[PDB]
RNA sequence: GUUACAGCCCCGCCCCGGCAGCAGCAGCUCGCCGAAUCCCGGGGCCGAGGGAGCGAGACCCGUGCGCCGCGCUCUCCCCC
RNA sequence: GGGCCCGGGGGGCCACGCGUCCCCCGCGAGCGCACGGGGUCGGCGGCGAUGUCGGCUACCCACCCGACCCGUCUUGAAAC
RNA sequence: GCCGUCGCUGGCAGUCGGCAGAGCGAGAAAGAGAGUGGCGCGGACGCUACGCCGCGACGAGUAGGAGGGCCGCUGCGGUG
């Protein structure tokens, strides 16, 4: 989630 | 090192198998936390549990 | 040895620790130190032949 | 024009005392007596040329009696310049102690 | 003797040869700064 | 032991296992002249059960090191007095030679036992080398290179390189 | 669509990279570049019109046919092969033929096309080499150089302009020199000639042949 | 990362022993080294006799 | 006989007296090694297997470079 | 030295959203290169109808190495 | 590399296609579950299942035992  | 990378095979299922993979080790030593070929050379050089 | 282990099994349960019970061959001496205490070593050499008969 | 190859000798087959190995062939070549000097020719080619009574093509060329068989170089052998040969046939063993031609071909230098 | 085969069974050796291939090179180029310095103060 | 190439000396120094009656044995320390290390260390072992009742369960070797030459740029003479055992007795002898390192005296002595007595390297108990000025020296072979202004020809070079040419024109010359 | 950049990491050795993973990370600036989630042609006749079928289905099948293979990788066609070349061969390189009828003939090396092969010239009036096509296999490479870093050589000399032109034979055919190559050899030769000259007794030396002669081993002697 | 731990981990091996040898020395002590856990073992002679 | 018109060895103080260098391209005066090790090149033998799929999907019927491992570039903007 | 190499005051990291409570102090798209699940060229040359091309084995001959005559009884057979 | 044997008492009935939807090799038990409320008409081979396919190890042999012979001979019933 953090990475998109 | 060498030795378990150039000439290591490991008994699966009674057969010689090639360690072409990480996959085959974690399959096998998995349970014993040894997933990947430094697992198993840190097992086999410091004579683990 | 049952008994003993039965023992440290059931004490050790108690305890909540882990204790060895399984017996092992012995191991190879672990690393030290030897103290010379300021004194060589002996030398020793091998001695002469001798016809003592 | 002039020579373009290099004299060698083809000595015998690879073998003990008792066994031998016909494919592979045992060159003694002229100046090269020791195996420090047999690096130069490693992988060079080798020709066995001799003449026969039926004529045969010739590449480049019109029928004539000459025949090869070719080869090449695959290592040294002992400590005294002798290499191993290849050959695409086995070596006849009337041609021991005859001439076996050694090119400049391919070339390292 | 293969890269890429070492790399799907020990990811880290990557690092390990890249750094071992800068370390000797910036430990090749000391050795010949100190023996340039040296050679030019025996020219003095 | 087998006195393959140039021997080496070491320094190994071993003892007796600690026990209850004493905490602390004492230790010994032994010169060996062999190959390696790992055969350095299994003369010790012979040598040491030799005069102690000792041996390699009942004990441990505390340090194995070679002894380096001190002086390998000068010329000594060293006496080595060894005991060996011929097909039909045990000798002591005592031998000079001229050399730079000790283990090279050593390994000398080896080659030459062999040589002048068929004597191999398990007989062989090399008892004390030393290093011994020329005034001290007993054997004529090494006292006549005691000589401040030594001098000699070399006659009669034998040619060495006989197959290169194999074949040649011209007889070699023996005189240089 | 952005413009491609060149590649950020320099190669430190084949297959690696000087920069580790979050290096490149802050050097592509990863941090804020973050993202978030026909067959038939219609045609008139004169019905009206058909729905044409672009490609038709075969109209004759073998008994057997063969599988398809597994597929590999790293096995490139030849125009896509990296050429290499010996160190020794360096433009200018007088060059020892050892194959054909030019065989034992010194020549000039020009330069290497771009299949591998080795372009080089006589020049014609020397050796009567022309320019042509060599394999660096077949060559011995010298270590007498001429300075031809002056020479232009066309363009149009390509492994295309060299290669073979097939003859058809129903007597025989027979090659011939084209106007053009003869123009191009006067171009190159005109450049190279001087500079040959310039070096004493090197035009001799292009005249003469190699040959090994009794005693001479090609091991010992330096070329 | 298991890797990057082993590595750190063979060279505290490593060093830790010098560095042990290194104070008995200069004491003027002997340090001796553990015996060693591992072995390996390759056989040398034929199955004839 | 004891440094003199050559030299050799030992010991104290001189920071282990100071400087290169360092198991030495004085390419051999003596070792054991590489998680404390990487790069490059040469010769020789060989090429067994043959449907591995990928992505579009029930709003699509494509394409046969496809797995895992390792990279690069684009979906930001500048400079050389 | 060990403590994710404790804590305070030039060079590599398989660090890189944030709302927070707080120990402590579940899908981005593509594109490309390959040391990546066993070889391909999207690379070439020469010769060919009356004397030349291919034909392991087979017919004859030569050479090098190997090689004692079978069956049998037998501890043991080429066996005088 | 190839031949055979032994072992995995291994895999394949899933060729489930326009009444369609392509997977079950993957370190770590058990569902590519069911529902209730808040344009084209196309898609290789296979499977004598006593068949086909994969992986690993192995291979001396008298006396003797066993298996398999699309080895061979003569006659009978069927079949060609
Ligand atoms: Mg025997
Ligand atoms: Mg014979
Ligand atoms: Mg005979
Ligand atoms: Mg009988
Ligand atoms: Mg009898
Ligand atoms: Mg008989
Ligand atoms: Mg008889
Ligand atoms: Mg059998």
């Amino acid at each position: 989630r953090g990475l998109r | 090192n060498e030795l378990i990378y150039k000439r290591g095979y490991g008994k699966i299922n009674k057969k010689r198998i090639a360690l072409t993979d990480n996959t085959l080790i974690a399959r096998s030593l998995g349970k014993y936390n040894i997933i990947c070929m430094e697992d198993l050379i840190h097992e086999i050089y410091t004579v683990g549990k | 040895r049952v008994k003993e282990n039965d023992q440290k099994k059931k004490e050790a349960k108690e305890k909540g620790t882990w204790v060895q019970l399984k017996r092992q061959p012995a191991p190879p001496r672990e690393a030290h130190f030897v103290r010379t205490n300021g004194k060589e070593p002996e030398l020793l050499e091998p001695i002469p032949y001798e016809f003592m008969a | 024009s002039g020579r373009l190859w290099c004299k060698a000798i083809f000595a015998g087959y690879k073998r003990g005392l008792r066994n031998q190995r016909e494919h592979t062939a045992l060159l003694k070549i002229e100046g090269v007596y020791a195996r420090d000097e047999t690096e130069f020719y490693l992988g060079k080619r080798c020709a066995y040329v001799y003449k026969a009574k039926n004529n045969t093509v010739t590449p480049g060329g019109k029928p004539n009696k000459t025949r090869v068989i070719w080869g090449k170089v695959t290592r040294a052998h002992g400590n005294s310049g002798m290499v191993r040969a290849k050959f695409r046939s086995n070596l006849p063993a009337k041609a021991i102690g005859h001439r076996i031609r050694v090119m400049l071909y391919p070339s390292r230098i | 003797k293969n890269l890429r085969i070492m790399l799907k069974l020990n990811p880290y050796a990557k690092t390990m040869r890249r750094n071992t291939i800068l370390r000797q090179a910036r430990n090749h180029k000391l050795r010949v700064e100190r023996a340039a310095a040296a050679l030019a103060a025996k020219s003095d | 032991m087998k006195a393959s190439g140039t021997l080496r000396e070491y320094k190994v120094v071993g003892r007796c296992l600690p026990t209850p009656k004493c905490r602390t044995p004492p230790l010994y320390r032994m010169r060996i002249f062999a190959p390696n290390h790992v055969v350095a260390k299994s003369r010790f072992w012979y040598f040491v059960s030799q005069l102690k009742k000792m041996k390699k369960s009942s004990g441990e070797i505390v340090y194995c090191g070679q002894v380096f030459e001190k002086s390998p740029l000068r010329v000594k003479n060293f006496g080595i007095w060894l005991r060996y055992d011929s097909r039909s007795g045990t000798h002591n002898m005592y031998r000079e030679y001229r050399d730079l390192t000790t283990a090279g005296a050593v390994t000398q002595c080896y080659r030459d036992m062999g040589a002048r007595h068929r004597a191999r390297a398990h007989s062989i108990q090399i008892m004390k080398v030393e290093e011994i000025a020329a005034s001290k020296c007993r054997r004529p072979a090494v006292k006549q290179f005691h000589d401040s202004k030594i001098k000699f020809p070399l006659p009669h070079r034998v040619l060495r390189r006989q197959h290169k040419p194999r074949f040649t024109t011209k007889r070699p010359n023996t005189f240089f | 669509k952005g413009k491609p950049h060149c590649s950020r990491n320099p190669v430190l050795v084949r297959g690696i990279g000087r920069y580790s993973r979050s290096a490149m990370y802050s050097r592509k600036a990863l941090y804020k570049r973050k993202y978030a989630a026909l067959a038939t042609v219609t045609k008139p006749v004169g019905g009206g019109t058909r729905v044409v079928k672009l490609r038709k289905m075969p109209r004759y099948y073998p008994t057997e046919d063969v599988p398809r293979k597994l597929l590999s990788h790293g096995k490139k066609p030849f125009s896509q092969h990296v050429r290499k070349l010996r160190a020794s061969i360096t433009p200018g390189t007088i060059l020892i033929i050892l194959t054909g009828r030019h065989r034992g003939k010194r020549v000039v090396f020009l330069k290497q096309l771009s299949s591998g092969l080795l372009l080089v010239t006589g020049p014609l009036s020397l050796n009567r080499v022309p320019l042509r096509r060599t394999h660096q296999k077949f060559v011995i490479a010298t270590s007498t150089k001429i300075d031809i870093s002056g020479v232009k050589i066309p363009k149009h000399l390509t492994d295309a302009y060299f290669k073979k032109k097939k003859l058809r034979k129903p007597e025989k055919e027979k090659y011939e020199i084209t106007e053009q190559r003869k123009v191009d050899q006067k171009a190159v030769d005109s450049q190279i000639l001087p500079k040959i000259k310039a070096v004493p007794q090197l035009q001799g030396y292009l005249r003469s042949v190699f040959a090994l002669t009794n005693g001479v081993y090609p091991h010992k002697l330096v070329f | 990362e298991k890797a990057k731990h082993y590595h750190k981990e063979y060279r505290q091996m490593y060093r830790t022993e010098i560095r042990m040898a290194r104070m008995a020395r200069k004491a003027g002590n002997f340090y001796v080294p553990a015996e060693p856990k591992l072995a390996f073992v390759i056989r040398i002679r034929g199955i004839n006799g």
